[PDB]
């Protein structure tokens, strides 16, 4: 609403912004513990072979050239792209039979936030401007704390 | 005692006396410091050294 | 008539003056991906050099 | 990364593709068109730019 | 211990990652965040683990 | 190694019980391997096939958006050129495009 207000009087400001991601879709992995217990994987397994394959784990150092750098585990692109990815990823069983990982597992999309702005303390949320040409900076600073007084 | 340890074999023994303040280094001679830039290894290092 | 020209006379803090360098900041829609940052960058970059 | 007892065996590069990368690739940086990396620096506080 | 073991194993997070991988593709246009188990929040959901 | 194999089979149904540790089914197919190019017990990848089906609409990915709730919805333009949110329901991405 502040910002549909202020972009009435383009002869005062000029590049009214926020600053800060608005707000993103969200993927959530539904793994239902019954089937798999049921089924006799673990779930440790599942969470290590989610987190390794698709978030990466960091492993170990190596050294390389005199210099010790990370070694990575993650998966190769192609396999987690989208969402029927999921499907293609395998966890052993208890009696090692390999069962996959759309046999207990759902998909749902959701909603959220990427980046949370507070100021002393209280939630808030930061937006930036320039004042117009010909004009001073305590004339915007005043017209924005009259337009923010409703 | 320099002069009469010189004689024993299968040792290099010396004897010297403390500098004048024993916080730092004494101020004869310079203290140069061969540097590897480039990831040429130990034995590179050594050879330059040489 | 100088109070009336010192209730006239706008305010502020300090004057901007040219050092040669300025920003250039790009927000894409939610969800965009790598490649569509950069085809809008190489716009920018193109228009900016030509 | 598993052998039984008769000389078969899994080795890594029969599971995986290792190669030499990246840490992150979240950030990329273009020169003039060209490929580049950058070095930013930030003064501390408290000292002389010159 | 059992039970110690069960609410460690069941009330942990676990980093899923990221729709749309850091190194894209080439032709990739989705990106999202993965949401997987998270720490339980109520009693009724503690009293359900396994 | 992703080369895909010159001679084509078909498929004749066996198995229609569901594995209790592995909640899956077992189909089959047979295959004329003349040159022995396979041996018996190896891991092979099968493609399928189901059926082409024109009521399909593709829409690129990044023109639909999702409500808080859940559901997804798409910005159209009517007749009037203008804009409207329309929800709809997005159940499979092909590539870079919703169906």
């Amino acid at each position: 609403q502040l910002l549909a207000e202020a972009a009435k009087h383009p002869d005062m400001l000029t590049s009214v912004r926020p600053n800060g991601l608005e707000d993103t879709p969200q993927f959530k992995i539904d793994i239902d513990q019954e089937k798999a217990q049921a089924l006799g994987v673990s779930i440790n397994d599942i969470n290590t072979t989610l987190g390794a394959a698709w978030g990466g784990s960091y492993v170990n150092d190596f050294i390389d050239r005199g210099r010790v750098k990370k070694v990575y585990v993650m998966s190769e692109a192609k396999y987690r792209m989208l969402p029927d990815d999921i499907g293609d990823w395998y966890v052993r069983a208890a009696d090692g039979q390999m069962v996959p990982f759309s046999a207990f597992s759902s998909s749902r999309w959701e909603y959220g936030s990427p980046r949370l702005e507070r100021y002393n303390g209280l939630p808030s949320m930061e937006i930036l401007g320039q004042a117009a040409p010909g004009k001073s900076t305590g004339e915007a600073m005043e017209l924005m704390e009259q337009l923010a007084s409703k | 005692a320099t002069r009469a340890f010189s004689q024993i074999k299968d040792a290099m023994v010396f004897a010297f006396n403390l500098p004048a303040i024993v916080e730092l280094g004494t101020a004869t001679g310079f203290d140069f410091e061969l540097i590897d830039q480039a990831g040429l290894g130990h034995e590179k290092l050594t050879q330059a050294r040489n | 008539g100088m109070a009336y020209l010192f209730v006239r006379l706008p305010s502020s803090f300090l004057p901007d003056e040219d050092q040669g360098v300025f920003m250039t900041m790009v927000q894409l829609p939610a969800g965009a991906t790598q490649e569509r940052t950069q085809k809008v960058l190489n716009e920018v970059t193109h228009y900016y050099l030509t | 990364l598993k052998v039984n007892q008769d000389g078969s065996r899994v080795l890594l590069r029969d599971v995986a593709k290792i190669e030499l990368g990246g840490e992150n690739y979240d950030i990329i940086a273009e020169f003039n068109g060209q490929p580049a990396s950058g070095l930013g620096i930030k003064l501390a506080t408290g000292a002389n730019a010159l | 211990v059992d039970v110690i073991t069960a609410i460690k194993a069941q009330n942990a997070q676990v980093a899923a990652g990221q729709l749309g991988g850091t190194p894209p593709v080439k032709g990739q246009q989705l990106n999202a965040s993965i949401i997987a188990q998270t720490r339980l929040t109520s009693t009724e959901e503690f009293g359900k683990i396994l | 190694d992703g080369i895909k194999f010159p001679q084509d089979g078909t498929l004749e149904f066996s198995d229609v019980t569901v594995d209790q540790t592995t909640g899956s089914i077992t189909l089959r197919a047979i295959f004329p391997n003349p040159d022995h190019t396979l041996l018996p017990g190896m891991f092979v990848r099968a493609r399928l096939e189901e059926g082409l089906n024109p009521n399909a609409i593709l829409v690129p990915q990044q023109g639909v958006t999702r409500t808080p709730r859940g559901d997804a919805t798409v910005l159209v333009v009517g007749a009037d050129d203008k804009v409207e949110t329309r929800p709809i329901v997005a159940s499979q991405a092909i590539g870079d495009k919703w169906l």
